[PDB]
């Protein structure tokens, strides 16, 4: 099973800059059978390069591919706004083709620390028998952020989920929402609910908290 | 131009089989490979198998052998995927993709033409509208407020604020699938703290599969 490993996981670059994306195969790719695809949210992938270096009709000339053996590259000579997307390589030299895990190519902008907000569960929801506690991280960059939930000083694990917006089309930031879900009985057993946020734009972690029932 | 047009999305129960069709028009059909590729939410594409229609030579990914069938009709230029024994690991968008043609028609193997995708969700859940709970603005500049849209099935829900009048600063997050099999999402907006006493904020939630509309007023919590 040929394994395709792409680098970097996230490539952060400026509009108009040159971009170089890498792919490495765990064994030599037969007949230069290496393709690159671009994918935008909600759309099918689009073939940019096939057989290592050939462009299909309709693909702009700023895209080029090179490589041989186990190491391949996709180069974008200058990044137009439409080129920020996820890119996958694919080997198809064997009878079981495989894709790499993708490189997210996103817009680099000035570091922005998140604004952090914590929301207690509504009294209405508590009647359903469940408590959702929400932490919002608003308009931050870069995308990497760490959110830890602490209940009466105990780090929570296994009982939260999060999701992240697409990079904002006007300001190039991200936002993130993390939800801690507890039974009502567990929620009323504890007092202090806190979300602790670590991010490159914060000089030390930010904690937002509330005391149940106050 | 080559167009690949797929059949519609569906919810399927665990243990069932699903058939997806792909009508290919405008280009070579029988002597090129059509492939099925799927992509689960948040994951990369995965090739499943392919067919060359002329004599229906097929190639199936090893992990799908026994559950996957690929077929083709040459008179109606349509390819089919049949996938049996469905489980939640089969929830994905399924695409048909045709190989490109190169120098004097040479098959390129790379996937040049793609269908629009068919969204298949494998679940035992019944259609269910969301509850809507407020994310109330803190008493303790800029304030954040929102709505938590919880426990619905299937996707999607849409959220607007003040009937569309408020769009600046809104973030409506991707849904998460909870361990109960129901989805949940939040929608938030940041606004001037000075507006909290004078401006009404209402989130308008629509879940078309259950014909549910909810308008929830979100206000600072009293006391």
């Amino acid at each position: 099973d040929v394994v395709m490993t792409q680098s970097p996981g996230t490539l952060s670059l400026s509009p108009g800059e040159r971009a170089t994306l890498s792919c490495r195969a765990s064994q030599s790719v037969s007949g230069g059978a290496l393709a690159w695809y671009q994918q935008k949210p909600g759309q099918a992938p689009r073939l940019l390069i096939y057989d290592t270096s050939s462009r299909p009709t309709g693909v702009p000339g700023r895209f080029s591919g090179s490589g041989s053996g186990t190491d391949f590259s996709l180069t974008i000579s200058r990044l137009e706004p439409e080129d920020f997307a996820v890119y996958y390589c694919q080997q198809y030299g064997t009878s079981q083709s495989t894709f790499g895990q993708g490189t997210r190519l996103e817009i680099k902008r000035t570091v922005a620390a998140p604004s952090v907000f914590i929301f207690p569960p509504s009294d209405e929801q508590l009647k359903s028998g469940t408590a959702s506690v929400v932490c919002l991280l608003n308009n931050f960059y870069p995308r990497e952020a760490k959110v830890q939930w602490k209940v009466d000083n105990a780090l929570q694990s296994g009982n939260s989920q999060e999701s992240v917006t697409e990079q904002d089309s006007k300001d190039s930031t991200y936002s993130l929402s993390s939800t801690l879900t507890l039974s009502k009985a567990d929620y009323e057993k504890h007092k202090v609910y806190a979300c602790e946020v670590t991010h490159q734009g914060l000089s030390s972690p930010v904690t937002k908290s509330f005391n149940r029932g106050e | 131009e080559v167009q690949l047009v797929q059949s519609g999305g569906e919810v399927k129960r665990p243990g069932s089989s699903v058939t997806v069709s792909c009508k290919a028009t405008g280009g070579t059909f029988s002597t090129l490979a059509f492939n099925w590729v799927r992509q689960a939410p948040g994951q990369g594409p995965e090739w499943m198998g392919g067919i060359v229609p002329l004599f229906s030579i097929v190639n199936y990914g090893q992990k799908f052998q026994g559950r996957l069938t690929i077929r083709a009709d040459k008179s109606t230029t349509t390819v089919f995927l049949d996938l049996s024994g469905l489980t939640s690991a089969d929830t994905a968008t399924y695409y048909c993709a045709r190989e490109g043609e190169g120098w004097f028609g040479k098959p390129l193997r790379a996937f040049e033409f793609w269908g629009q995708g068919t969204v298949i969700t494998v679940s035992s859940a019944s259609t269910k509208g969301p509850s809507v709970f407020p994310l109330a603005p803190s008493s303790k500049g800029t304030a954040a407020l929102g709505c938590l849209v919880k426990d619905y099935f299937p996707e999607p829900v849409t959220v607007s604020w003040n009937s569309g009048a408020l769009t600046s600063g809104v973030h409506t997050f991707p849904a998460v699938l909870q361990s109960s099999g129901l989805y949940s999402l939040s929608s938030v907006v940041t606004v001037p703290s000075s507006s909290l006493g004078t401006q009404t904020y209402i989130c308008n939630v629509n879940h078309k599969p259950s014909n549910t509309k909810v308008d929830k007023k979100v206000e600072p919590k009293s006391c």
